[PDB]
RNA sequence: CAGAGUGUAGCUUAACACAAAGCACCCAACUUACACUUAGGAGAUUUCAACUUAACUUGACCGCUCUGACCA
């Protein structure tokens, strides 16, 4: 009851993050970095996924918030080689590029040196590590292209 | 093809040894992060006293 | 009209500034474990235990039994650790537990139970039946 | 000013070039994972090709019912032979190079599976002491910038380094001997900054007496016991 | 004929019982308790006891959980406790350790369902 | 080097004895991954003499963090 000293004992929503419904990019301060995308490029699908899991678990143990873990579209490139005593290119092998991205935020400037040192020391063979600041273009690169929108935009140009 | 009793026993013991091996790897990595963090924080404190 | 609480309100120790960085329960069991401990703690408000719990005497119950036996903890612990190491060193024991075929001898367990935890469990069991309440007030 | 002398040290490190060899325990685990992967995997096109080719041979020998003559020129097993022959001809790079054999602790081509830390020899008070590269701080310059300037002051080097962060990775404070110890110059405060060696190497003018590259395990041979302890904190050997 | 504490339908677990089987599993030990509705523990069986620990290779596996049920069922018969209730969470009930423990209690003679109260 | 402090595994003012506890941690399955869940794995009283008590009391002892010496 309101007048009783036990008023408000049942309150619970002040302990819960307000969830009242794409995502705004939060730039970091002078001492903390903003949203960061940790790209993992490799020719082996297992290596890319396994290291992304390792990075995701590493951040949790380091109390670093992980915004989102997702996979970039697979790139398939044909590999052709020139035949001996010939001028014709013949297909040799097919290579698929797999990219895994782990999105983190709130990284401290002083702690960035330690975090980058640990991840680069554990990088598997054949895996490329690239850490970039999150931008709108990178997020928009995960969506299908819209030729119909482009065609209408060309008329306006 | 069904695995033999000896084959299953070998894998089970290997997995048990694998758990301890990965635990020691985490301890070495966790201590490595702690060692770097303690040194960096101590260095910053010394630097602040010398020249803010 | 408001009245200040008679004591510390629940969830007052929670820091709402760093709510995002605070570790959550994330599971039903972890919340339940904390909930059970919180319920047992005394409170300044009206509770179920106030109206239904047994009104035990605040003074400690008088012990009128034989003195407890003297046991060397250091020697007892060393022997028990040696026994465990011998048991775990057996390959068959590890295989039996891994295959979920091992079992304990009830007769051997109870014989050791009578010498270590028997007298204490009997006191608790007799307390539940109220023998001490009637025989010795 | 201050009685202590500000010094900015550079902890230049060479990242490993090759992957570390697997431990004997990891070799057992690696084989098991490969064995498990094959067991739970479906038949591949190469495997399906071999199975069908074996059946065609049976369908050509047991009964003369095959209605095709050309079939396939090369069998799956025969195709594996060509791949095997090419692999034998190709020669892989030497993981252990001539530097390891000769124990040439100056070149960067040694211990490609380990981490190398740059060490230089500097003479103080007619005494040669092995320390990390360092320079004295100057007005109008950040502490990290002094470490960057230290790289440019090396003996004919075109190395490129990638500094990580601005905060120092460690510090080392020492006092001068009482013979020359004065209130104006009580001692020095060295600050370490780590960087990654991307590309470049020293010229062939001076190699043995100028700089050495050693791992953390052998780092104690050159550093003083008090100086070694501080360096071993921010330098990892993972 | 005794009153069971009915109600508490909006919370968990229910209080409508006389004795209940409560099983506590920790990181290194497994404990099973039979306590009355008032909160008094009647009988108990824990892997911390040297009587049970000395015969177990591990005190945190299915064998330990099954062994505790066998020991507790013997103590329940010696204590006169024949009927009790079990209130598991959905994941605990589907767990293999609890199924073995429930089987041990049933094979020991203890019924995991109390008879209904006689109102007339 | 000396002096000063400190003493259960990562944390804990867990340890009356019936007992070295609780949590954190690691592998596997599930999960894109995390998380939950299930099923597993590894752990400690620095050591010793003192009602023989004693992780606890006290000494020694070993280790450990600090103040200086020492230092390029």
């Amino acid at each position: 009851y309101k007048t009783k000293p036990t008023h408000g004992i049942g309150k619970y929503k002040h302990l819960i993050k307000a969830e009242e419904p794409v995502r705004a990019i939060n730039l970091g301060t002078d001492y903390e970095y903003g949203v960061l995308n940790i790209h993992l490029t490799a020719y082996d699908m297992t290596l890319a996924e396994s290291y992304a899991q390792y990075v995701h678990n590493l951040c949790n143990s380091l109390s670093i918030k992980v915004e989102e873990s997702y996979a970039m579209p697979t790139k398939t490139i044909e590999v052709l080689q020139l035949q001996d005593q010939g001028s014709k290119m013949l297909l040799d092998s097919v290579l698929t590029t797999h990219e895994r991205v782990v999105q983190i935020s709130g990284l401290s400037a002083t702690f960035a040196e330690i975090f980058l040192e640990i991840i680069q020391s554990s990088l598997p063979e054949g895996v490329r590590l690239s850490v970039k600041e999150h931008t709108e273009e990178d997020f928009k690169g995960r969506f299908k292209a819209r030729p119909e929108l482009e065609e209408l935009l060309a008329k306006l140009k | 093809v069904e695995l033999t009793f000896e084959e299953t026993e070998r894998r089970a013991l290997l997995l048990k040894k694998w758990s301890l091996y990965k635990q020691q790897e985490r301890k070495m990595e966790r201590d490595t992060i702690r060692a770097m963090l303690e040194a960096q924080q101590e260095a910053l404190e010394e630097l602040q006293l010398e020249s803010p | 009209r408001r009245t200040p609480p008679l004591g510390p309100m629940p969830n007052s120790d929670i820091d709402l500034s760093n709510l995002e960085r605070l570790e959550k329960y994330r599971s039903f069991d972890r919340y339940r474990r904390r909930a059970e401990q919180e319920a047992q703690a005394p409170h300044w408000w009206r509770t179920y235990r106030e109206y239904f719990g047994e009104k035990t005497d605040p003074k400690e119950k008088i012990d009128i039994g034989l003195p407890p036996p003297k046991v060397s903890r250091t020697q007892q612990l060393l022997e028990r650790k040696q026994a465990i190491q011998e048991l775990r060193a057996n390959v068959e024991e590890e295989r039996a537990a891994r295959l979920r075929t091992a079992s304990v001898p009830l007769d051997a367990v109870r014989a050791e139970w009578e010498r270590t935890c028997g007298p204490y469990h009997k006191q608790r069991l007799a307390e539940y039946y109220g023998l001490y309440r009637d025989l010795f007030h | 000013g201050s009685p202590w002398r500000l010094l900015g040290a550079l902890c230049l490190q060479r990242p490993p070039v090759v992957s570390k060899p697997l431990t004997p325990l990891q070799e057992e685990m690696a084989s098991l994972l490969q064995q498990i992967e094959i067991e739970r995997s479906l038949y591949s096109d190469h495997e399906l090709r071999a199975l069908d080719e074996n059946q065609r041979l049976a369908k050509k020998k047991a009964d003369l019912h095959d209605e095709e003559d050309e079939q396939d020129i090369l069998l799956a097993q025969d195709l594996e032979d060509m791949w095997e022959q090419k692999f034998l001809q190709f020669k892989l790079g030497a993981r252990i190079t001539e530097a390891d054999e000769k124990n040439d602790r100056t070149s960067l081509n040694r211990k490609l599976d380990r981490n190398l830390v740059l060490l230089v020899r500097e003479k103080f008070g007619d005494q040669d002491v092995w320390i990390l590269p360092q320079a004295e701080w100057q007005p109008g310059e950040t502490l990290r910038g002094t470490a960057e300037r230290t790289l440019a002051t090396l003996s004919e080097n075109n190395m490129e380094a990638k500094f990580l962060g601005n905060a120092p990775c460690g510090h080392y404070t020492f006092k001068f001997p009482q013979a020359m110890r004065t209130e104006s110059n009580l001692g020095a405060k060295v600050f370490f900054f780590k960087a990654l060696l991307l590309t470049g190497d020293f010229s062939q003018a001076g190699n043995k007496g100028h700089h050495v590259w050693v791992t953390k395990d052998e780092l104690g041979d050159y550093l003083k016991p008090k100086y070694l302890a501080q360096v071993r904190r921010f330098v990892s050997d993972l | 004929v005794a009153r069971k504490e009915r109600g508490w339908r909006t919370v968990f677990p229910s209080r409508e019982f006389w004795h209940r089987l409560r099983v506590i599993r920790t990181q290194h030990h497994v404990e099973a308790l039979v306590e009355h509705q008032n909160g008094k523990v009647v009988v108990s069986a824990s892997t911390r006891e040297w009587a049970i620990k000395k015969h177990l290779y591990s005190t945190r596996n299915v064998v330990a959980c099954e062994s505790i049920g066998r020991v507790l069922a013997q103590r329940c018969l010696e204590a006169g406790i024949n009927f009790m209730v079990y209130q598991p969470t959905p994941w605990e009930a589907a767990s293999d350790s609890m199924k073995r423990l429930q089987s041990a209690m049933t094979e020991g003679g203890v019924v995991l369902r109390e008879p209904q109260r006689i109102y007339e």
